[PDB]
């Protein structure tokens, strides 16, 4: 039984996120980028900055193109995986660039591609959402404009009670699993840039879901923000003391 | 790039500021919709569906074989779909695209999630053979929205589907056993302001849609925002309801 | 000063933004990471990193990509293209032909002169700074890095300027020329290089100088 | 035994067609379309009137090029069929594809692309055929130029005994299959534009098969023209109106 | 060579008005045949071809291997071809084209409508091991023909192949049963004038061909007719009957 | 990048003639080199190497299969790369460079026999052990090559055979008995750079690598790119190589 | 299988450790190509065509400043014991990618921009070495073919059998053996100038490596006199013509 | 005079290197298949095989590919590309434009006028034996077989000319234009095309003549 006394498998409360651990600007041959832990979810994203892309049919002339690959290592898995994308990889990646694509402002680089990379090390429940959490932190790291941040995190249901940042158990015996994605400027919740649901629940758990999924969001944002900071602050201060 | 798409996109921008459609119908307003059953005879299983000028048929093929080795006590059920290139000058003649893919994905996540059929009820051999269910979904005419028709064509299909038992000397012919009915209502999503069930003109406006799924009881069992666009939470909490309510209306069609 | 991040709300007054910030429902908007700049008359955000964006008056120095008989198209090594139209190029007299004034490959320093909306930039030769670069060498280190080869008020650009008497002209895009002697020249080279991978900037003007010091024994 | 008693299994003559129905325009989003049922046959063509070649490579700058794709849906067939090109739908494609080259004045429309789709929805003996008389339909139906209209039809062999469009009985178990395809102008024959053969025959049958094969192109013809002809009166009506 | 073709295109067909050929043979008559067995040792059977100037190999693999669930009383024969760019610069370094495809079927159109093998004397046990006779050609030169040039090779290469029993210790290596000598006809048609045996120079004037394979008993095993163009019923009445005279001439050969 | 390429390629030319690396490096020395094993935990094995900036990652997966029909009394051992995208924007979404990557990988540990394949058998012809050795380029500064064989020998010395997983016993490291160690030299003219960066490599992809086991024999050797060897200079990069190896192989008592 | 590769001074196929297998080479052999050559290297019978400076034309491929080269080596199905799938292979791709690199060095390229040097060798019998036949009979394709070079490409492989080092190794030698070390060598007056190709797989010292070239540069130089006399017989005819014309 | 063989010695002497060679290591080397022609000025490999490559001078048929007001774009058949200004065709006049006198199809007779370090060759018309074709035939043949087709001295195309009186005019690569009575013309083409293919060719031009007659009594 997943839920027992008010506690979940792994030990903690329906409303608390596992351990996260996020690094900026770890990559070299990188335009940005970042390192990233959500539970035994090891993921890194790098990003390759407004560039020329050469395959000239797929260059549009008013505006930049957004690129994003999900892809997972062959030992990130209990079982060794065949590398090279899968239908579910593709439609990771699919979601995930559109996510983006409403957030960047493409306006400013036309006939120019931004090309974001992101690989899962090791998987768990929820790379997906790690995943987006470390893009978002590698766009701001490779300074492209962007409305905000995006900040994602996804509420599952076990035992009839919805549960935040779901763990493997969770998701594989649950009655339901919702990854959500927001954008959010100054510390508030703006609107939506992800959405998907699989699983079986009421017109009132969804919304119930949202406000779960809410408040966690602004919590791995206060991690997204102290990560980038902590990260910049010395070149900030050169910056300031240069100019 | 470009053929007539700004013009009419112009044009249905035009409209929207004052409150109207194009074709004239409300903003939770579907088009007529035509279910046709039975229509590839050599199929286990077969449906036409007309959603306005769009149209798509569904296969249904079935045949033993084995089952996944983390789940022995289920049948087998595969999703796939062609918008073939004749559907449309868009269409690409080749492997299937993003857009294939996350069709299918869709329409395989609403029959499974509700549980529409009882896999387990398609076991032959505990860990050697199972019915495999093939819903091969096909594009004939693209003027909007094959995703809600593909949908209502997928399940049409299977319900009325024969297990080919005899075929393969494994019993007696039956109709495969279907338990839910599984409906999707797909919305455009034009600034602050959403169309349930969009046009082949109305989607020059852009790719921005909100697809919700629900079962027979109401419940929500697959959501999906598709397109490079930010939701209000406000417009997501009216138009969830009132997806519920068209997939309600909908769902009456099949009596 | 502070650090500011895309989505942080800046200012009120919407007629007051600039450089790295965005305007919506009559609020000023950060878009890009950076050290927030607020005045009188503006409210701007000064960038941290990212690639070369040109603005109006920036030097920069590029290489002639391809030649026409209205001007040049010049790389910037930004993502926005640039162009030198036969107008601006006053070492060019009209009984020459374009391919013997300016050709593939060559280097110049110019200066952007307008740059469109659809974010072309024309690019000027007709200024005192500018000029075809038929000898000397480039230099060519991370634009984000460029404030710092430049120094506090011009600070390190001197020290190299002087203490190795050469002649350097820094571009905004990152690349920059310096001309004189063959020795002292590769030591300019040497400290850019090492003042661009410099993880900190404690007292790098001391240990520049302390660089070109030891490498002048040489 | 296949023909007893002067019939053959599914109860006709040597030289008469299997059920035909024809109908010109059914497709919205196409240029041209047609549906034809031929036997157990349902078939749909659909044509894309000259259009810009993109691929800028392929782009024959005299003429149109002309593109022609034979496909077959997993469940047309008993067994169902693994999507994608096989080696014959690419022979298929191939041949059929130099049937209407040698009919369409390409030489009107140089950089131009001309693209004939056709798809078995379900199959069976002669689908090649049944193909060629719909997309002949879709093209007239799409207003490109021909020199006339093309007709198709095979001629197999039965217990030595030729005959009019084989069913999958004859086809499986005769001794021949050969499929035409014939350019008719005014009712008349003009030449072939397509001829293939398997099995064993004598220089004397191959002979009488291009007769049994002209014979049932006529007739085959006409339901052609009866097709285009009912559905054209209104609009006809209305043009002849205006003008 | 946008025109180079076009040149001795030009020269071809002005030529075509007078009545004669470029190399002066007859509108019947092939280019100088030549066949030559065991040229690949280490194949089960093989044989290389020169037709005119143009060249051709094929080599013959066998293995046991599992029939069709349809045909668990029969041998199996898989025929494959491969234009590759070493015969002529128009062949792209890459996969199966569209040609080499329509190649490689109508060869195995001939061998399997004439029956040419007894595939039925090559199961080793009744749906389980049969024999699986590979059939590879491959081009070496491309002046013309290379389908007549490899209808040739293969059966050349099917009637000098050995079973190889020995090696999968199934008995002493023995002759593979052929019964029945398919050969192909291929004329271009220009208008209404045929040439057998076409040229890369006559080829020059377009890709309208017809082929014609007889058996034996002179009877027709396989047609196909290949191009974008019409053709007249009178010529093909006529070309049927020089083509099935052609076949005899060159079956002939086969006789050593 | 043609010239920004160049820019820094005239660079290193320019100071290759006065007989000096960029980065002030002796001809014959490598970068500074980290090894950090059980990076992933749900692998049988892993290992992060960093050589310089350069970071790869190997996971070692294991399972049991079928032998080759030619061989079952050996367990098997596949190598693969991906040198994705991330840390060279030169990379594209197999290359022919990934390929000649895990190949050579491969033939190091293949050739100095590094694991004992005989000892992974569990039943003659039917079960035995397969090793899967996947490469994954973190971040590319020059040399991904050698970085990659030392993360692919260590992450197989952590590596953990997983017999109780699959019901066949205790638990148990993987049997090794080699340490194969590759060096890779760039190729100017008649001199040579060891441990080549990415900086340097924009001279040319003109390289020479050579492998070596435990007893300094030579196990594997490979010549790239489009470029004559003079022999005098094979001659001396051969022990140049060799020490270079056993230098390394120090890292791993 | 086999015990002692080595016995009394001999090997299986009855030769000394220092001599080549049978070698045939015919040069212009085929029409269509500018540039070819049939080579047989024991069982090995290999044939190479090359087509000359030729326009590339995906205008993305094309350099501007010299000409690229394409090496391709191929394997016919039925080349080998049991019949290979036709189609490129990892180990073909690496041959390839070898091969032309090999001749990348040679062939002065800066003498046609735009333009591209399409090479490609069919294996039609496989032995040992095939690797090793085609770079040889690739050499002749192109002196063949007109191409400018710096000199011929001599190609031959050492193998190591029973601790005894010795020339172009056998199926038997490569396939039990405890070394195999193709080489690869620009040869000018005959001269070995440089090494264009290497390779080894194996287990051998420091000094047999070196031994290995040694050895390995002795059977190249006589290789090379065959590729003279297979080349100058060929031409002597159209030299003379030449010589009386102009 | 023998055959070498690309890399053989021709010369310690590097101020000698002529065509088909290369200066490497201060020695000269034959980088071609060809006859070794040892003179007092250079040291060069007359060429038996390969593509066409022009040289200043040579006489080509070219046909049109492209046109421009620039000039015209031609084919020569060889892996250098070819350009004809407007500036060297003598019909060219200011009246019309440039469309109407040369289309995307034609053929002409030139000169190279020049080939510069890009291996872009420069056209001409603005000579005696230039002139638009429009008349009799074009003739193609294997560059490398042109020198036997005009002969020692020139010996050959007198040959044709006068028994058969005719027009020729010999392209270097390859291309060759035949006019007069249309019987003549099929005649020579028919010789030269056998002549090309000639396998044998000691007393070549006897049997020419042989033919010549025979074909001009039969």
């Amino acid at each position: 039984k997943l839920i027992v006394d008010g506690l979940r498998l792994d030990g903690r409360k329906f409303d608390e996120l596992r351990p996260i651990k996020i690094e900026a600007s770890v990559l070299k041959r990188a335009d940005g980028s970042c390192y990233l832990e959500m539970g035994k979810n090891k993921v890194i994203a790098a990003v390759f900055g407004p560039r020329e892309v050469h395959p000239r049919h797929l260059q549009d002339p008013s505006k930049a193109i957004i690129r994003y690959r999900y892809n997972m290592a062959p030992f990130s898995v209990e079982e060794r995986k065949r590398p090279g994308p899968d239908r579910r990889s593709i439609e990771i990646s699919k979601v995930s660039k559109e996510a983006f694509e409403a957030v960047i402002m493409k306006e400013l680089f036309p006939r120019s591609a931004i090309d974001i990379f992101v690989e899962v090390l090791q998987a768990d429940a929820g790379s997906r959402t790690a995943c987006l959490n470390a893009a978002s932190v590698a766009l701001v790291d490779a300074g492209v404009p962007m409305k905000g941040m995006i900040t994602s995190v996804a509420v599952g249901k076990a035992d009839g009670q919805l549960v935040l940042d779901p763990m493997k158990e969770e998701d594989n015996f649950g009655e339901a699993d919702m990854p959500f994605a927001f954008l959010i400027r100054n510390g508030k919740i703006e609107s939506i840039a992800l959405l998907q649901m699989d699983g079986r629940m009421t017109r009132d758990e969804v919304k119930q879901a949202i406000e779960l999924a809410k408040k966690g969001a602004l919590q791995i944002y206060e991690m997204q923000r102290e990560a980038i900071l902590r990260r910049y602050i010395e070149v900030g201060e050169e910056m300031d003391e240069i100019t | 790039e470009d053929i007539l798409v700004d013009i009419k996109r112009d044009y249905v921008l035009s409209k929207l500021r004052d409150n109207e459609r194009i074709d004239g119908r409300g903003f939770d307003e579907f088009r007529k919709v035509e279910i046709i059953p039975n229509v590839i005879e050599k199929a286990e299983g077969s449906a036409l569906v007309k959603l306005g000028d769009t149209q798509v048929v569904v296969g249904v093929k079935m045949q033993p074989g084995e089952p996944y080795p983390d789940t022995p006590d289920r049948g087998v059920i595969i999703v796939n779909a062609e918008l073939v290139p004749l559907a449309s000058p868009t269409f690409e003649p080749g492997p299937p695209d993003e857009n294939s893919i996350e069709l299918a994905r869709v329409v395989d996540r609403g029959i499974r999630e509700s549980e529409a059929v009882d896999l387990s009820k398609l076991v032959i051999e505990e860990g050697e053979k199972v019915w495999i269910v093939f819903v091969d979904i096909h594009a004939l005419d693209d003027d909007g929205n094959l995703l809600d028709a593909s949908a209502l064509a997928a399940i049409a299909a299977l319900m009325n589907t024969k297990v080919p038992a005899e075929r393969f000397d494994l019993g007696e012919d039956y109709l495969l056993p279907v338990r839910d009915l599984p409906v999707s209502v797909t919305s455009l999503i034009v600034g602050n302001k959403y169309l349930v069930d969009p046009s082949r003109e109305e989607m020059s406006v852009g790719d921005t849609t909100l697809t919700i799924t629900t079962d027979k009881d109401d419940n929500v069992v697959a959501m999906q925002k598709s397109g490079g666009y930010l939701l209000d939470e406000k417009l997501f909490d009216e138009l969830l309801d009132v997806s519920i309510n068209c997939a309600r209306k909908l769902r009456e069609k099949f009596k | 000063r502070k650090i500011v991040l895309p989505g942080d709300l800046l200012s009120t007054n919407p007629r007051a933004a600039g450089y790295g910030t965005y305007v919506e429902g009559g609020k000023v908007y950060a878009k890009i990471i950076g050290l927030f700049d607020q005045t009188e008359t503006h409210v701007r955000v000064i960038p941290l990193k990212g690639r070369y964006t040109p603005s109006v008056g920036d030097v920069v120095i590029g290489i002639i990509r391809e030649v026409a008989a209205n001007g040049w198209a010049v790389d910037i090594y930004s993502p926005y293209q640039a162009f030198l139209p036969v107008s601006e190029n006053p070492e060019m007299k009209p009984n020459k032909k374009p391919n013997e004034v300016l050709d593939i490959g060559d280097a110049i320093i110019a200066k952007v002169l307008n740059i469109d909306p659809k974010m072309k930039v024309t690019l000027t030769m007709k200024d005192r700074i500018c000029r075809p670069i038929r000898f000397g060498r480039i230099v060519a280190i991370n634009p984000a890095r460029v404030p710092r080869v430049i120094g506090k008020k011009g600070s390190m650009i001197k020290l190299l300027k002087s203490e190795l008497d050469v002649q350097i002209v820094v571009g905004q895009n990152g690349l920059i020329w310096v001309n004189g002697d063959r020795r002292k020249v590769s030591i300019a080279e040497e400290a850019i290089y090492l003042i661009e991978q410099e993880a900190h900037t404690e007292g790098l003007t001391d240990r520049v100088a302390e660089f070109i010091k030891r490498r002048k024994a040489d």
